[PDB]
């Protein structure tokens, strides 16, 4: 399969997901066409955070579908 | 970054598959060329009375193929391609002869200079370059570039004393340019979509453009305006052809219909008969005034010669309903599928057949015939796991694999298990093997198993973009060839062929608990049954104990690389006595 | 009353109490409860808050924090973060329901995208729902140009390359969004950390009113007026005292100014006076963070 990442700039990023693999693979690969530790990014589908430790079959995640790209700002 | 490839095809492939992109006429000597979405070239014989009309094709590109150009009088062939090259051939012989590698993305437009002998190409890396063709057939050669764009170019033409060269990108917005001088001229705007499609008069003072939006605009060279705007296509305009005297214009596009736009008074229309997938590159029969006949091309591999009679004396129903000539063409692969042990594909192509393919021998063992795609999936079901190791595209309308060097290594057999006749095989590293056979680097004082058959296309290709060499699997043990294959080839290809490197194995943690071992992945569960036998201790070991996964009883032969994917959702065991 | 180490819940309780219809929604759904047998802890501080303002006219926000693996010891968090579990565990509606809705309509909507390949002019479409709209600052100076950029024609090119299944080649595409349903409110999360990790010290323009007929998918005519924001006052993402203003919603004479809920200290400032704050004319500490945009 095919998704797509808006990334901070608002440009669209491109990834091939195989959607079997945890949220760890998907951040790396991330982390690979970005350079982002993948300790601070924080992905977004359908308004709810995408938890690690779990696949990608329990979002429905199918077809073409857009994962936005936040970090985290602490106070 | 090097990633090596190869096709399943058969020796002489002789219709169409995928469909035709362009198309160029010989009046001379009466042929045709397509050059199809199919990577091949194929020269067909436009004369009536050969029923068999077919001459030698051209196979050397990996790619579709975008737009064909006839120069020097027939003589030489100039072909474009997605794969970032730009070839010269020879269409007397039909073989390649050269080969122009600089450009950094797909190359779709291509123009001709009749009067003035040049060749100018675009592409999506938003550069155009001019070339001289008589330093072309005869050889690094010089680079002439004429660009000042801002986006990708997706037609291009030039007029016919090469003194005036227009371009069409998704700005909307055309721009002109001077050959002689490389200088900037016109900014030609007032479209509102992309422009696929750009004529010009013989002395340049006149283009023609047609839009996606579906209209065609007749613009002003000698005043920097449009002048006239027709609108008879609902959809938008993929073709477009004119008379000699720029007096009347044949357009089609994703509408389905094929009009004949007169352009002084632009209320006269007949209707040439409507094809039934999305005409694309319609070709004019240039013999005679009155054109006499006219070669549309589709989305599908038939190319038909519609004839025009009734034009001038018509006086909205279709004017044809059949076509006059046709070529037929085969069938292309739609989808694929990996059975569950990595060697056989399941592939659906249209019309509703089936084939049953192989992969390590690279050929078709069977056709399954008129079934129904997932009930023969589901019969076709093997209790087994095997990594994957490959990689299958389905563009081009055949089948490619690919083999990237993460996980080329990644899959281990047993002997019995490939078939043949305990050593433990690799099934990436044998095909390597195969493959680069005659290279005389490989030979010592696929290797002793199978041998893929000695036509085989290989390619070596860049992630995603230029291929940095095309080579037949037969011709290998040449001087040129050798030449380049001592370069082109990666390292991680080199130790594993050249020099015998055994590749890495794998290894997996499992937790024993009578309610840490490190084993290979492919350890059949008869040995974990043996080992605890063995161990406590106060044939015999098969019949006295038998292992639990998840409260099932384990089968002592499936492996334990299978356990962890099929039974199991570290890997955890329970043994009990009895 | 309020020690300065929950900053972030803080502000996002004071935001959310001037909502409209949350405070009555609650009460329902607290009540539903009441008789069957995060929610309780919700309806005890609304409780005491409510005290406090008879006499204008220690809360201690601990007990939500208790209740709510992230949330350990005194450390720094996000504002947007908390906002989402909070928004999250409020579930619960569902869950007690389904025996036999405060954020399916307060904050929720949908979305249409389209895809379209450029050689064969074919469209796609497909519906996410959106909670918020993350928009970028400032490209690689307006509200309507940044939303704009988060949702207009955008042409994916070069490596990004839309892989369409009708040619079964690596085309190319275009992108769109459109608005199908729009909640009650409508918040805006900036994007104000650049990856270059660092963070962009000019705001924007900020209006007070807003329309949403560009981008949507109906002819609507609905206005959106501001009614509170979320600020920052550092200077990297490490730290940083939140502050958080709302507009006085609906007492004699403070109608129409604007509040300032700054650390343990409440001061009433003035529309236009406030309006000239974040505005980039003066260079200012404060960057917002976030908008929320009550309908009418
Ligand atoms: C956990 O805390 C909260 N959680 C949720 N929500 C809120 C606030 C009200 C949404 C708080 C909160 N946070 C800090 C407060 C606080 N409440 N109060 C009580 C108060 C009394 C009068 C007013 C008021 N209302 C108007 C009106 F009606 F004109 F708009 C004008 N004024 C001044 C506002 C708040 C207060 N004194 N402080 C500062 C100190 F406790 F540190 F001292
Ligand atoms: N970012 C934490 C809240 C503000 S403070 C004063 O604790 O740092
Ligand atoms: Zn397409």
């Amino acid at each position: 399969m095919q998704i797509f990442v808006k990334t901070l700039t608002g440009k669209t990023i491109t990834l091939e997901v195989e959607p079997s693999d945890t949220i760890e693979n998907v951040k790396a690969k991330i982390q690979d066409k970005e350079g982002i530790p993948p300790d601070q990014q924080r992905l977004i589908f359908a308004g709810k955070q995408l938890e690690d430790g779990r696949t990608l079959s329990d979002y429905n995640i199918q077809k073409e579908s857009t994962l936005h790209l936040v970090l985290r700002l602490r106070g | 970054k090097v990633q090596v490839s190869y096709v399943i095809r058969d020796e002489v492939e002789k219709y169409n598959r995928n469909g035709v992109n362009a198309l160029q006429l010989d009046p001379a000597l009466n042929r045709l060329f397509t050059a199809g979405r199919d990577s091949i070239i194929r020269i067909w014989s436009v004369n009536q009375h050969k029923q068999d009309p077919y001459i030698a094709s051209m196979e050397h590109h990996t790619d579709w193929v975008n737009d064909i150009v006839l120069c020097c009088n027939g003589k030489t062939l100039i072909s474009a391609s997605s794969d970032t090259t730009v070839k010269v051939w020879n269409a007397h012989k039909g073989f390649c002869m050269s080969t122009l590698r600089t450009h950094k993305d797909y190359v779709k437009a291509l123009a001709y200079a009749k009067d003035k002998e040049l060749v100018a190409s675009a592409g999506l890396d938003r550069q155009i370059f001019l070339w001289d063709v008589n330093t072309l057939t005869a050889l690094t050669v010089t680079t002439s570039s004429l660009s000042g764009n801002k986006d990708s170019i997706y037609s291009l033409a030039m007029n016919q004393l090469g003194t005036i060269i227009v371009s069409g990108s998704t700005e909307k917005v055309l721009r002109v340019w001077d050959p002689r001088t490389c200088a900037k001229l016109m900014k030609l705007k007032g479209h509102t979509d992309n422009v696929k499609a750009l004529l010009l008069n013989r002395d340049g003072t006149q283009c023609l453009s047609g839009s996606s939006d579906g209209t065609i605009r007749l613009w002003s060279l000698g005043q920097q305006r449009c002048i006239a705007t027709y609108r008879v296509h609902d959809e938008g305009v993929w073709a477009l052809q004119v008379n000699d005297a720029f007096t009347h214009v044949y357009s089609g596009g994703r509408d389905r219909k094929i009009y004949c736009t007169d352009l002084r008074n632009p209320d006269i229309r007949v209707l040439i008969c409507e094809e039934k997938a999305p005409v694309l590159k319609m070709e004019l029969d240039r013999s005679a005034d009155p054109p006499p006949a006219i070669w549309v091309a589709t989305t599908k591999s038939t190319v038909n010669k519609w004839t025009l009679k009734g034009i001038h004396n018509f006086r909205i129903t279709p004017l044809c309903t059949q076509p006059d000539q046709v070529i037929k063409g085969g069938a292309s692969i739609i989808q694929c599928h990996i059975l569950n042990d990595k060697r056989h594909i399941l592939t659906k192509d249209t019309n509703n057949n089936v084939a049953y393919w192989d992969v390590l021998k690279a050929c078709k063992v069977e056709d399954l015939g008129k079934v129904d795609f997932e009930d023969e999936i589901k019969k076709r079901f093997k209790m087994v796991y095997v990594p994957n190791w490959f990689s299958v595209d389905l563009k081009t309308g055949m089948l490619t694999i690919t083999l990237d060097e993460s996980d080329c290594f990644a899959a281990w057999v047993s002997a019995k298990d490939a078939g043949f006749s305990d050593p433990k095989l690799n099934l990436g590293g044998l095909l390597l093997q195969a493959l680069l056979e005659y290279w005389p680097r490989t030979h010592v004082n696929g290797n002793g198993y199978f041998q893929v058959p000695p036509h085989t296309p290989v390619i070596f290709g860049e992630a995603g973009g230029r291929t940095l060499f095309r080579l037949l699997c037969r011709d290998s043990g040449g001087e040129t060839e050798s030449m380049l294959l001592n370069e082109t080839v990666p390292q991680w290809v080199i130790d594993i062929t050249v020099d015998k490197n055994m590749p890495k194995f794998n290894k997996i943690p499992f937790y024993l608990q009578p309610h840490r071992l490190s084993a290979s992945d492919m350890l059949q569960v008869r040995k974990v049954m043996e080992h605890v036998y063995e161990k406590i201790i106060n044939v015999l070991a098969e019949e006295k104990i038998e292992l639990l996964c998840q409260d099932q009883v384990l089968d002592p032969n499936m492996d334990l690389r299978t356990v962890k994917h099929f039974i199991w959702k570290d890997l955890t065991l329970h043994y009990r006595q009895k | 009353n309020n020690l300065g180490n929950t900053c972030y819940l803080n502000s996002i309780l004071q935001v959310l109490y001037f909502c409209p219809g949350f405070k009555s929604g609650v009460k329902h759904l607290f009540n539903i409860i009441s008789r069957k047998k995060l929610i309780c802890s919700l309806q005890s501080l609304i409780i005491s808050v409510e005290q406090l303002q008879a006499s204008f006219l220690a809360t201690q926000p601990r007990r939500l924090l208790n209740t709510l693996p992230m949330y350990e010891g005194y450390l720094q968090h996000d504002a947007q973060e908390v906002l989402q579990c909070i928004l999250g565990n409020i579930e619960t509606c569902q869950l007690l329901k389904k025996e036999e809705e405060l954020v399916e309509k307060l904050f929720q909507g949908q979305l249409v995208l389209r895809t379209r390949c450029l050689e064969c002019e074919s469209l796609t479409e497909r519906r996410e729902d959106f909670q918020d709209i993350s928009v970028p600052v400032q490209e690689d100076k307006t509200l309507r140009w940044a939303i704009s950029q988060f949702a207009s024609v955008e042409r994916i090119v070069g490596e990004d390359k839309y892989f369409c299944e009708n040619c079964h080649h690596y085309t190319e595409a275009e992108r769109s969004l459109l608005f199908d349903k729009m909640p009650e409110v409508i918040t805006i999360h900036l994007k104000c950390f650049a990856a270059s990790l660092s963070k962009i010290n000019t705001p924007l323009l900020t209006p007070l009113k807003l329309s949403l007929e560009e981008w949507s998918t109906k002819p609507t005519n609905d206005s959106y007026g501001l009614f509170a924001v979320v600020m920052h006052s550092g200077i990297t993402i490490s730290s940083g005292h939140y502050t958080a203003s709302v507009k006085v919603t609906d007492l004699k004479e403070y109608e129409g100014k604007w509040l300032l809920f700054d650390d343990s200290e409440v001061k009433v400032t003035e529309e236009k006076d406030f309006l000239n704050s974040l505005s980039p004319s003066t260079s200012p500490t404060s960057t917002p963070y976030l908008l929320f945009y009550k309908k009418l």
